C-alpha cells in the first residue's frame, strides 16, 4: 500500500476528472467556451494548490516549533 | 484609558450590589463623597473579593496623574470593579500565532529585541527603558534568548 | 513599571501588529494574483480558428493532468501536516495540563458559602 | 453534573464536590450505641448516633470505629455511615452523582467487591470508581515522579511512583499508624497516675496527643534533658478539670514511628520503610526519588517530623544524593484535594465504572480493567 | 539539492547533510518500551520512546538494539528508527533528498534487499546508494591505498584495498566488538561484588567502559603489576551513589580483542586478522599495506591501542618493512566524514539507484551494477 492505493485514487481522478476529448464535431463557440472555462478552472486550482504549499510550509513551521517546544521540556 | 463612562453605564446588579455595599460603609457623614482609595482598599479586602493587591497601592502610587492624593470616583472605582473580568475579550489566539508568525520572518521561532526594535519603528511608539528586560520577563522564562507564541500571547493577553 | 502607559502601549503594538498582518495579507493576496497571472499565462481566443481551440484543449488537458496530479501529492502533504498539527497539538495540550491542570478548580466553591450558620 | 468525591479513610471521613479547596464535610467516623438505660420518656432517643454527633454524647455511647486497618470490619455500620454523609452532611442524593471512593493499596478483594457493590445497589449512583489513596496524593502535590509516605490513622503505606508508572513490586505497606499511637500514649499516660480506658476517653487521649506531642530530631539528647530539667513539662486540661501534666510523654508517643519496637512490632521505622522502599526500584531514578520524597496522611502533622525524618534518609542514604522532603501545610487533607484534581479532569471523565458494566461483569468488575 | 548521508552502523545513528564535517545528529539506536503499569493519567505516556529520548527515561523501560551484528533482527524497530531520525533529529522530508546507507561487508543480502525496498516504498526518497562502511573511512583519510580495520560496535571487519581497487578475496569479517566487551565487562565485574543485569544498567557498564578501560601495551606485565601496587585503581561514581573501585579489570575488558579467547570464541585477534588480511593480498602490494594501516571506528579508540597494535604486526611481520598506523583523532565519524565526501563528488553523481530504476527491476537492483 501506500504506494498503488494512492496511485489507485489519483487515476480514478484523473478518469473522472479529464473529460471526453472531442473537439472537431461541434460548433466553435461551445468548445471553445468549454476550453476557455476548464482553463480558468485549472488556474483557479493553481491558486488554490498555491495557497495550500504556503499554509503546509507556515504549519511545517509551526511543526518546528513545537518541535522546539517539546524539545524545551528536556 | 477613559472607558470610565462605559464601565459606569456597562456594569450590572451582581457587582453592584457590592460596590454600593462598600460605598454605604465608605460614605457615612462628614464626608465629601470623593472616597479615597485607601480605605476603599481596606474595606474591599475586608469584603472577601479577590483582586490582586499589590496592583492596586502600585497603581495608587501612579495613577491619579492630578497627584491629589485620593484617586476620585472614576479610576480608583474601575480598579475597584476589576475584581469582575469584564474584559475586552482576551483577544484570538490564531490572529496573535499570526502575528507572531509574520513577526517571526527569522523563521527560527522567536522574536528578539531587535524584531521588537522594529516593530516598534514600525509603529513609531515611544522609546521605553522596559524594552529587552520585558522580553526578558516574559518572553524569555527559561533565560535562553527563546520566546514562542504563547509568551507574546500572555504578554498583551487581552490588553486595553 | 508603569501600568496605565504600559497598558496602552501594549494595546497599541498590538493593534499597530493586526493592521500590518492584514496589509501584509493583502500584499500576499496581490502577489498571489501576480503569479497566477505570470505562470497560468493568460489565453485569448478573440476572433481565432478551431485549430487554435483544439491545441488550448490539448495544453488543458496536459495541464489539467499535470497540475491535479501534483495537486493530489501536494494534498496527500497537507493531510500528513494536518495530522502533525494535531498531534502536536494534542502533545502541547498535554504539557499544559501536566502543568498547570491539576491547579485548576473551583477553590472554595462552598467552603466560603457556608460559614457560621453550623 | 458535579462528582461526588468522598474518602473514606479511618478516622476521619472527608467529602465534597468534585473541584472545590477542601472537603465539605469532615467528621469522625464513629457510631456509637446507647449503653445505659434511659428513664426520660418521649425525649427523642435514637438507636444509633453517627458522626460528629457522637462526639458530643459520647458520655453515654460506646464509640466504635467501622473500619479497623484499612479494611472494613463491619459492614452495617459502614453502610450508616456512607447513608449519613451522602444524605445529611452533603444533602444530595446519590442517584444523581458519580462517587470516587478510596483505598489504601494491598488491602483484600472482598473489601473493594462489597464497596462497589453496596455503592450499587443501595445507594443506586450512576458511576462509581476506586483509587489507589497514594496516587491522589501525589497529584495534589502537582509532581509526576516522588515517593509518597501517606501516614494514615488506619494503616501507613509507602508507594513510589515515577513518570507516572507506578511500581507495583515496591509498596511496602506497614500497619502501624494514629491509632497505635494513639493506644501507645493512653498505655505509658498510666505512669504518671492518669488511667484512660473507656472507649470514649481514647478520644481525649487522641486530643491530649495532637494538641501535645511532638517529634524529636535526636530522641536520646531529649530522653536526657527531659530527665534533668522542666522545661518540656506541658500541661492540659481535661473536659472536666484537673489539669495534667505531660513530661518526656510528648517526644515518646510519635517516636514509635521510627522504632516499632516500643509496641512489639518487629519491623523497622517510617524512616527506613522508606529507603527499602526506594532500593527496591531500578538503579537510574532512585536520584529522582530520592529528591522528590512526599509526606502526606494526618499522621505527618507531628511538630518536626520533616527533619527527623531527613536526618534519618540522609544518614542511610548515599552522601552525593540530595534528599528532599515535600510537606505542604495541606497535609492532612492531600489525599482528598489530589481526588478532586483527578475527578475534574477531562481525561479521566471516561474511565468511572458505569452501572451498565457492572450489571453485565457483576461486582468483580473493579479487577478488571476499569481498575 | 543536498543528500543526506545517513549511517545506520550499530549503536549509535550517526546523520547529517551531505558536504559538512561532521554528523548533525548523533543518537544511541535503542527503541524501549514500557514494562511497568502506569497509574498516572493524562501524563502523555508514548508506546515507544526511540533514540536519545529512551536514554533518559531507561530506569522504567526495555531498551532493545534493533541491530545486532551488522544485520538488522527487527525490521518495524528499524523502520521507527529511520523515521524519527528523518523527522524529528534533522526535520527534512525524504521525498526530496537522496540517502546514502553504509553496511557491513559480508553481509545477508535479504537484509540489503530489505533496506532498499523499505527506503523506497515507506520514506519514498528519490535515489538511494549503499556502501561498504570501511570505503568510506578509507575516503576520511584522504588515501587511495590501505588495508582499513573498522572495528564498529556490532562487528570487525578488515577490508584491504590498493589504489583503489578493492580486493574481495581478503576481507576478514570477525563478530567481536564493542558490544561483546561491553558483556564481558559487565560478566567481570561480578568478581568484586557489582552485579549488573537490567538492560537498563549494560548502558551504565558501557559508561564505565568508555571512561575508564585502556589497552595495555603489555598484558603479562600489567597483570603482575595491578596485582601488587594500587595505582591502577580508579573510582567512578554510579548514577546514585556508591562509587565503584575497579582494579585490573580496567585492561583485561578490552584485551578480549587481542585474545578472543577470552569470551569462548576461537578466532584470533584484531592483530592477527590483520596480518592474515595482508598475507592473502598479492606478493607486491604488501609494503604499502604495511605502511598505510588505518584504524576506524569507535571501538578503536581505547588509550594506547595504537601502540599495542604496532607492536604486534611488528612482532609478525618481516623486520625490514616499516609498520605505521594510521589513527585520525576524528575516529568515531570518520565513515560518516567519507560518506559525506563521497556524496559530494561530481564523479558520483550518476551512481545513484533512481526510482525508476527500482520500479523496472524490483529491489534486487542493489546487487546489479549500481551495487
Ligand atoms: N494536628 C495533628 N497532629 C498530630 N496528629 C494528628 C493531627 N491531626 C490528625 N492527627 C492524627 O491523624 C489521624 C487522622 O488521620 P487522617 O489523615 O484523617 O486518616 P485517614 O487517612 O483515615 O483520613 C487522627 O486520628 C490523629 O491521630
Ligand atoms: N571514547 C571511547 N572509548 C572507548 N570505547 C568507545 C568510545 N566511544 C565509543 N566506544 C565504543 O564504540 C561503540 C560505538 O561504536 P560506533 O563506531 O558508533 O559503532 P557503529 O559502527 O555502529 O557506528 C560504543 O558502543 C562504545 O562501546
Ligand atoms: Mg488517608
Ligand atoms: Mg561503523
Amino acid at each position: 500500500g501506500k504506494r498503488q492505493t494512492e496511485r489507485e485514487k489519483k487515476k480514478k481522478i484523473l478518469a473522472e476528472r479529464r473529460k471526453v476529448l472531442a473537439i472537431d464535431h461541434l460548433n466553435e463557440d461551445q468548445l471553445r467556451e468549454k476550453a476557455k472555462e476548464l482553463w480558468q478552472s485549472i488556474y483557479n486550482l493553481e491558486a488554490e494548490k498555491f495557497d495550500l504549499q504556503e499554509k503546509f510550509k507556515q504549519q511545517k513551521y509551526e511543526i518546528n516549533v513545537l518541535r522546539n517546544r517539546i524539545n524545551d521540556n528536556q | 484609558d477613559d472607558i470610565y463612562k462605559a464601565a459606569v453605564e456597562q456594569l450590572t446588579e451582581e457587582q453592584k450590589n457590592e460596590f454600593k455595599a462598600a460605598f454605604d460603609i465608605f460614605v457615612l457623614g462628614a464626608e465629601d463623597g470623593c472616597i479615597s482609595t485607601k480605605e476603599l482598599g481596606k474595606v474591599m479586602r475586608m469584603l472577601g473579593q479577590n483582586p490582586t493587591p499589590e496592583e492596586l497601592q502600585e497603581m495608587i502610587d501612579e495613577v491619579d496623574e492630578d497627584g491629589s492624593g485620593t484617586v476620585d470616583f472614576d479610576e480608583f472605582l474601575v480598579m475597584m470593579v476589576r475584581c469582575m473580568k469584564d474584559d475586552s475579550k482576551g483577544k484570538s489566539e490564531e490572529e496573535l500565532s499570526d502575528l507572531f508568525r509574520m513577526f517571526d520572518k527569522n523563521a527560527d521561532g522567536y522574536i528578539d529585541l531587535d524584531e521588537l526594535k522594529m516593530m516598534l519603528q514600525a509603529t513609531g511608539e515611544t522609546i521605553t527603558e522596559d524594552d529587552i528586560e520585558e522580553l526578558m520577563k516574559d518572553g524569555d522564562k527559561n533565560n535562553d534568548g527563546r520566546i514562542d507564541y504563547d509568551e507574546f500571547l500572555e504578554f498583551m493577553k487581552g490588553v486595553e | 513599571i508603569s501600568a496605565s502607559r504600559k497598558l496602552q502601549l501594549k494595546t497599541l503594538m498590538l493593534q499597530i501588529a493586526k493592521q500590518e498582518m492584514e496589509r501584509e495579507a493583502e500584499e500576499r493576496r496581490g502577489e498571489k494574483g501576480r503569479v497566477l497571472r505570470t505562470r497560468c499565462q493568460p489565453l485569448e481566443l478573440d476572433g481565432l480558428g478551431f485549430e487554435e481551440l483544439q491545441d488550448l484543449c490539448r495544453q488543458l488537458h496536459a495541464r489539467v493532468d499535470k497540475v491535479d496530479e501534483e495537486r493530489y501529492d501536494v494534498e496527500a502533504k497537507v493531510t500528513k501536516n494536518i495530522t502533525e498539527i494535531a498531534d502536536l497539538t494534542q502533545k502541547i495540550y498535554d504539557l499544559r495540563g501536566k502543568f498547570k491542570r491539576p491547579t485548576l478548580r473551583r477553590v472554595r466553591i462552598s467552603a466560603d458559602a457556608m460559614m457560621q450558620a453550623l | 453534573t458535579t462528582a461526588l468525591v468522598c474518602d473514606n479513610g479511618s478516622g476521619l471521613v472527608k467529602a465534597g464536590f468534585a473541584g472545590d479547596d477542601a472537603p465539605r464535610a469532615v467528621f469522625p467516623s464513629i457510631v456509637g450505641r446507647p449503653r445505659h438505660q434511659g428513664v426520660m420518656v418521649g425525649m427523642g432517643q435514637k438507636d444509633s448516633y453517627v458522626g460528629d454527633e457522637a462526639q458530643s454524647k459520647r458520655g453515654i455511647l460506646t464509640l466504635k470505629y467501622p473500619i479497623e486497618h484499612g479494611i472494613i470490619t463491619n459492614w452495617d455500620d459502614m453502610e450508616k455511615i456512607w447513608h449519613h454523609t451522602f444524605y445529611n452532611e452533603l444533602r444530595v442524593a446519590p442517584e444523581e452523582h458519580p462517587t470516587l471512593l478510596t483505598e489504601a493499596p494491598l488491602n483484600p478483594k472482598a473489601n473493594r467487591e462489597k464497596m462497589t457493590q453496596i455503592m450499587f445497589e443501595t445507594f443506586n449512583v450512576p458511576a462509581m470508581y476506586v483509587a489507589i489513596q497514594a496516587v491522589l496524593s501525589l497529584y495534589a502535590s502537582g509532581r509526576t515522579t516522588g515517593i509518597v509516605l501517606d501516614s494514615g490513622d488506619g494503616v501507613t503505606h509507602n508507594v513510589p511512583i515515577y513518570e507516572g508508572y507506578a511500581l507495583p513490586h515496591a509498596i511496602m505497606r506497614l500497619d502501624l499508624a494514629g491509632r497505635d499511637l494513639t493506644d501507645y500514649l493512653m498505655k505509658i499516660l498510666t505512669e504518671r497516675g492518669y488511667s484512660f480506658v473507656t472507649t470514649a476517653e481514647r478520644e481525649i487521649v487522641r486530643d491530649i496527643k495532637e494538641k501535645l506531642c511532638y517529634v524529636a530530631l535526636d530522641f536520646e539528647n531529649e530522653m536526657a534533658t527531659a530527665a534533668s530539667s522542666s522545661s518540656l513539662e506541658k500541661s492540659y486540661e481535661l473536659p472536666d478539670g484537673q489539669v495534667i501534666t505531660i513530661g518526656n510523654e510528648r517526644f515518646r508517643c510519635p517516636e514509635t514511628l521510627f522504632q516499632p519496637s516500643f509496641i512489639g512490632m518487629e519491623s523497622a521505622g517510617i524512616h527506613e520503610t522508606t529507603y527499602n522502599s526506594i532500593m527496591k526500584c531500578d538503579i537510574d531514578i532512585r536520584k529522582d526519588l530520592y529528591a522528590n520524597n512526599v509526606l502526606s496522611g494526618g499522621t505527618t502533622m507531628y511538630p518536626g517530623i520533616a527533619d527527623r525524618m531527613q536526618k534519618e534518609i540522609t544518614a542511610l542514604a548515599p552522601s552525593t544524593m540530595k534528599i528532599k522532603i515535600i510537606a505542604p501545610p495541606e497535609r492532612k487533607y492531600s489525599v482528598w484535594i489530589g481526588g478532586s484534581i483527578l475527578a475534574s479532569l477531562s481525561t479521566f471523565q471516561q474511565m468511572w465504572i458505569s452501572k451498565q458494566e457492572y450489571d453485565e461483569a457483576g461486582p468483580s468488575i473493579v479487577h478488571r480493567k476499569c481498575f
